[PDB]
RNA sequence: AGACAACCUGGCGAACUGAAACAUCUUAGUAGCCAGAGGAAAAGAAAGCAAAAGCGAUUCCCGUAGUAGCGGCGAGCGAA
RNA sequence: AUCCCGUGUGAAUCAGCAAGGACCACCUUGCAAGGCUAAAUACUCCUGGGUGACCGAUAGCGAAGUAGUACCGUGAGGGA
RNA sequence: AACCCAGAGCUAGCUGGUUCUCCCCGAAAUGCGUUGAGGCGCAGCAGUUGACUGGACAUCUAGGGGUAAAGCACUGUUUCG
RNA sequence: CAGUGCCGGAAGGUCAAGGAAGUUGGUGACCUGAUGACAGGGGAGCCGGCGACCGAAGCCCCGGUGAACGGCGGCCGUAACUAUAACGGUCCUAAGGUAGCGAAAUUCCUUGUCGGGUAAGUUCCGACCCGCACGAAAGGCGUAACGAUCUGGGCACUGUC
RNA sequence: UUACUGUUCCCUGGGAUUGGCUUUGGGCUUUUCCUGCGCAGCUUAGGUGGAAGGCGAAGAAGGCCCCCUUCCGGGGGGGCCCGAGCCAUCAGUGAGAUACCACUCUGGAAGAGCUAGAAUUCUAACCUUGUGUCAGGACCUACGGGCCAAGGGACAUUCUCAGGUAGACAGUUUCUAUGGGGCGUAGGCCUCCCAAAAGGUAACGGAGGCGUGCAAAGGUUUCCUCGGGCCGGACGGAGAUUGGCCCUCGAGUGCAAAGGCAGAAGGGAGCUUGACUGCAAGACCCACCCGUCGAGCAGGGACGAAAGUCGGCCUUAGUGA
RNA sequence: GCCCGGAUAGCUCAGUCGGUAGAGCAGGGGAUUGAAAAUCCCCGUGUCCUUGGUUCGAUUCCGAGUCCGGGCACCA
């Protein structure tokens, strides 16, 4: 139906370009933290 | 076409669902050439319900 | 692991035929084919029926009933 | 409506949730998204008994003798 | 548009066939409708079963009619004067 | 280059699913009416209909393309004798059959007419054109070689007669 | 095959796989500013409210100029110069002061916000390659596995939904009588003839029509007579309007034909809506389905002095379960 | 059946954010030109569809009626 954008609460562990500083909390795309956050250590997924 | 089905409906009846005895809307219906006589016709005939001949008009 | 008449469960799944033609519908989820297991299989312990009165898992027979309905409201199909 | 599936979105926990043939209120009934279970029922390649207003060699099984034989067909198959 | 088996005893408003005896009664080939015309439904005319009835075959009278004949009053047509 | 196809074009019209402002209805905590055995209005929520505007290709639109599908006309009138018509008028189409061939595997009437071949020729060869209804890659017109091809004639030869 | 209904190849939009940054930008906004010629006039009257207070040295009236809108009437406004005023019931006006202030409307501006659309990138999804390189007992220049690299890249592919689209493919339909061929014609209803003096009746036998029309061409009360010869009369003639005599039904009747119809069903005038509701004994026609006639009753009317007539039309076509 | 847009000079359409009714051709006139055409200029005509409403008054805004031009549909 209507395109839901998709919301993923994460913390950043360390510091990307454009996130910000280690130890951050944000609220991503689910391809973007999936395909690359998540792979290469960067973020952590939150639901606590 | 040039003749054409019309509806005759009483003027003096509420459609608001009447307490009386028989509760309706009289209709007649008939044919008029729309050319010859432009003007809506208007016609005394019998209504059912009023029990009076009424006066019917017309429908558009 | 293979074999195994019919029955059974699952999967694929027709057409002639009927409709005095035919296309929705019918034939029929039938045949066939594949896979599977049993002496039976499947279903089965109410997120169910009912109606202001009550019932108390499933299956099968009688009946309700060719009733309620469904249907190019046609051919026909047909419950609880 | 109820039931079950593709694509996509996507809840609530008993102060809930579902069903009661669109839907909403009220009441009644029930507790989905985990499993397993005997009997009553279907069937005959058969086994053991029994019966037959069933056949008696053109009948009864295709087959009362080499019968799925002889023979025919490349083969599936036909078949006395 | 192969062959073999199965659905399948498909379907065929079409053609062919449909077996003992006696007794009684006994048609139709017409109308209407039909994707109908060589089919079918209803009517018409069989048989058998009941319920009412009183007719039929003759004889005479009475109705309305516009045919045969006939005619030129109308409608056409036509010859000569 | 009108019709049809095919290709290219992007301004306008048309244009689905899906979005979506917004309205609209059913229910209803409630609020009143009412000498009839009831009735009218209604919050939140849930449920339903409608829906301006956004919304692609395609189509309509504009252009090219015949060794793409295919198409390639009528009617009059006129030259010192009859005749015929190089020449003009008009009609209609997208345009009106050019080169070449032509009674043909195409010609109906038809055994067309003429010439030749035969004592005699509905076939044959050459030509005329009045092409019922040839024609240019469904090719047009030529053409040496070739053919158990079709078709006419001649010498040799024979019981084909 | 440009018969019907579809299927597929194929093209194009949503959704999903599917991400980052940046622009450009169509429609809504968040403070906040621009902006309005009923007339009576200090004059291009914003509606509604707090409403005798406000705007000034964080520096106004008044002239020098820059800009923009423009109905060049004038409005907002930047710089400078200037230095103590622009003011309110002050009277008009449906609505009050440009003293001020709140939600805002006509359109404009701006930084900020939602959604696309669009274009550009970027790399990590995804795609594509590699005699690049490892690898087990040994190989994998034997497909493949892991790693690396290289090229693309949120496109594409796959999935789902939607529109378009190929007889490429599938199922099917294509009447009857013509002359038992093409071809066009015919297929229902009405009138006449055939049709044999009830009714009925065939032929690819002979003639024609209909698929409606009228708000009057219906209803009623009441009055009227057409047509055709002959004659007179200005244009006016064969023929217009007018007068008169003879024949008497030959005209007319919305339209075919037949049957009707003369103080009439024909022509005119007045008032009307019965071109009604509820029905209905009984008949006719009849395979069925339909179809036709209707005395009579009640309601409520129309015309008429009243008696009475009126449930469409002189009748029969004008229709469809 | 719905959805848009129109009716303005003889014909074809421009339209203030209500205060004048307008363009381009068809026509008339003048020469252009010895004559044709270009070339050029002048002049004529209006119930702004019919009706009501709004307004100090309306082509302008709104309601109803009538016609016209197109766009999109559906199982007697
Ligand atoms: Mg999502
Ligand atoms: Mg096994
Ligand atoms: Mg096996
Ligand atoms: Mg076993
Ligand atoms: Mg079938
Ligand atoms: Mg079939
Ligand atoms: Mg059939
Ligand atoms: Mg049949
Ligand atoms: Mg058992
Ligand atoms: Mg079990
Ligand atoms: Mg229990
Ligand atoms: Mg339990
Ligand atoms: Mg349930
Ligand atoms: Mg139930
Ligand atoms: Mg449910
Ligand atoms: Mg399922
Ligand atoms: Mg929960
Ligand atoms: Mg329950
Ligand atoms: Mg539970
Ligand atoms: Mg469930
Ligand atoms: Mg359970
Ligand atoms: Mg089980
Ligand atoms: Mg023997
Ligand atoms: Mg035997
Ligand atoms: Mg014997
Ligand atoms: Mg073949
Ligand atoms: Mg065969
Ligand atoms: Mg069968
Ligand atoms: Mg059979
Ligand atoms: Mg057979
Ligand atoms: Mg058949
Ligand atoms: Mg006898
Ligand atoms: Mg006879
Ligand atoms: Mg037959
Ligand atoms: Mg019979
Ligand atoms: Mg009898
Ligand atoms: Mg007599
Ligand atoms: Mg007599
Ligand atoms: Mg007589
Ligand atoms: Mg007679
Ligand atoms: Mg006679
Ligand atoms: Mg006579
Ligand atoms: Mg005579
Ligand atoms: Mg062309
Ligand atoms: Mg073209
Ligand atoms: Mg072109
Ligand atoms: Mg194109
Ligand atoms: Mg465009
Ligand atoms: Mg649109
Ligand atoms: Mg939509
Ligand atoms: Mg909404
Ligand atoms: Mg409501
Ligand atoms: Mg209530
Ligand atoms: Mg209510
Ligand atoms: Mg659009
Ligand atoms: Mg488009
Ligand atoms: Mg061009
Ligand atoms: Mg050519
Ligand atoms: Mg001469
Ligand atoms: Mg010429
Ligand atoms: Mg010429
Ligand atoms: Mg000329
Ligand atoms: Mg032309
Ligand atoms: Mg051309
Ligand atoms: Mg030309
Ligand atoms: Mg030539
Ligand atoms: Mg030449
Ligand atoms: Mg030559
Ligand atoms: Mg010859
Ligand atoms: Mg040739
Ligand atoms: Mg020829
Ligand atoms: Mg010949
Ligand atoms: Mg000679
Ligand atoms: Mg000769
Ligand atoms: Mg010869
Ligand atoms: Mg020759
Ligand atoms: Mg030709
Ligand atoms: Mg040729
Ligand atoms: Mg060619
Ligand atoms: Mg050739
Ligand atoms: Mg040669
Ligand atoms: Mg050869
Ligand atoms: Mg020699
Ligand atoms: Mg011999
Ligand atoms: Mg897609
Ligand atoms: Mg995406
Ligand atoms: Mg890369
Ligand atoms: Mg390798
Ligand atoms: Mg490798
Ligand atoms: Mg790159
Ligand atoms: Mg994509
Ligand atoms: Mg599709
Ligand atoms: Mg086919
Ligand atoms: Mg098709
Ligand atoms: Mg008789
Ligand atoms: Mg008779
Ligand atoms: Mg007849
Ligand atoms: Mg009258
Ligand atoms: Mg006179
Ligand atoms: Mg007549
Ligand atoms: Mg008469
Ligand atoms: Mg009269
Ligand atoms: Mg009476
Ligand atoms: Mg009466
Ligand atoms: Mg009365
Ligand atoms: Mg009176
Ligand atoms: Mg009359
Ligand atoms: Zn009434």
């Amino acid at each position: 139906q209507k395109k839901v954008k998709k919301i993923r609460k994460i913390i950043l562990k360390e510091d990307i370009p454009d996130l910000g500083k280690k130890g951050q909390l944000l609220d991503v795309r689910a391809g973007f933290l999936r395909n690359f956050l998540l792979p290469l250590g960067k973020a952590e997924v939150v639901t606590p | 076409d040039v003749r054409v089905k019309v509806i005759l409906e009483c003027t003096g009846c509420v459609r608001k669902s009447v307490n009386k005895g028989s509760r309706g809307v009289s209709r007649y219906i008939t044919q008029k050439n729309r050319h010859n006589t432009p003007s809506r016709l208007e016609l005394r005939k019998f209504c059912p319900y009023c029990y009076k001949h009424t006066i019917h008009g017309e429908i558009k």
